[PDB]
């Protein structure tokens, strides 16, 4: 209770009433926990946090499918310049288009 | 004796009845004996839902419950 | 320290304040402000 | 009209409103 | 400019002037 | 002349392009 | 330049010929 | 606002804050 009162963590002073453990790692091995945690049912999660950041089950079944870092990082360029690509190829495609179409009245004959 | 299913929710205001309740049903001295009977606990006012066999429907709130109060409305019930 | 997340499950995806806000902010910019900011992070990484 | 005065335009509009323009010219085209 | 004006701009223009329009707007943004 | 129809699909505009292709797949 | 004229030509004109239309379509397109 | 800014706050982000940015994106677009 004492450190939980003065921490980076104070929102977990009411999950901590009662009997509780914590899982702690180095990796962010999310699946893995919940994955054993499905195999027995009685066996609730109350949450936590996860690279430091506080969440509850329900984010957490959620959050376990995710990919590397760095090509989600590369992601977030694809998606900011997502319209800029959406215009160059409504720009292009229509030029394409038609050589498309010649080519397939070519297969037709 | 047959299923029971218990709602909680620490995300919400939090009650230790029906917390304390789960501890008392999830011994392996009462699971190994009630095999038949089914528990399963779920995070989100607690519910507690008893699905007897004999067509009964123990609907608890957890609420203003005493810990121990829980057990004996529950021991009421299935010792009958 | 209260970082005060997740406000609540069975709600309609509250906005916390810094991670959103600076949704809303490249929205509003323009494309030429956005094309350096591309730059940049392509400069950064890869 | 000018063709480095619409890519001025476009840059200068907003997210959305590229949007909306990528979807008036499907409907128009 | 107009969103209507803008859509209806594009479709005036002839190929070759959209051509030029798909490379100054890709040396902006790239 | 061949670059002549070339030339003519190139310098026609979008809104006409939208009688070409449509009246291409009719056929 | 009409549109009838090009789309009669599409379908009118033999395997051949519109195999040379394409390549000079990439060049200036 | 500042370019240098913005871009050293994305890459502050974590991965799962970085999530929560993409999917932010595409359902406020499309």
């Amino acid at each position: 209770k004492p450190f939980l009162e003065d921490s980076k963590y104070q929102n977990l002073l009411p999950l901590f009433v009662g009997h509780n453990m914590l899982l702690v790692s180095e990796e962010p091995k999310v699946k893995e926990m919940v994955r054993i945690l499905r195999t027995v049912p009685f066996l609730p999660l109350l949450g936590g946090c996860i690279d430091d950041t506080i969440l509850s089950r329900q984010g957490f079944i959620n959050y376990s499918k995710l990919p590397s870092l760095p090509l989600v990082q590369g992601e977030l360029v694809g998606g900011l310049t997502c319209l800029t690509a959406q215009t160059h190829s409504l720009l292009q495609h229509q030029p394409l288009q038609l050589t498309t179409l010649l080519d397939q009245y070519i297969r037709e004959q | 004796v047959k299923q029971v299913r218990v709602q909680f929710c620490p995300f919400e205001k939090n009650v230790e009845s029906t917390r304390t309740f789960l501890q008392t049903v999830s011994s392996e001295k009462v699971r190994s004996t009630n095999l038949n009977c089914s528990v399963i606990a779920d995070v989100r006012e607690p519910c507690v839902d008893v699905l007897f066999g004999d067509g009964h429907r123990l609907i608890m709130r957890g609420a203003h419950l005493t810990a121990l109060e829980m057990l004996t409305a529950f021991a009421s019930h299935i010792r009958a | 320290e209260a970082l005060a997340g997740a406000p609540l499950d069975n709600a309609p995806k509250e906005y916390p304040p810094k991670i959103q806000q600076l949704v809303q902010d490249i929205a509003s910019l323009t494309l030429l402000e956005i094309s350096d900011l591309n730059e940049l992070l392509k400069k950064t990484l890869k």
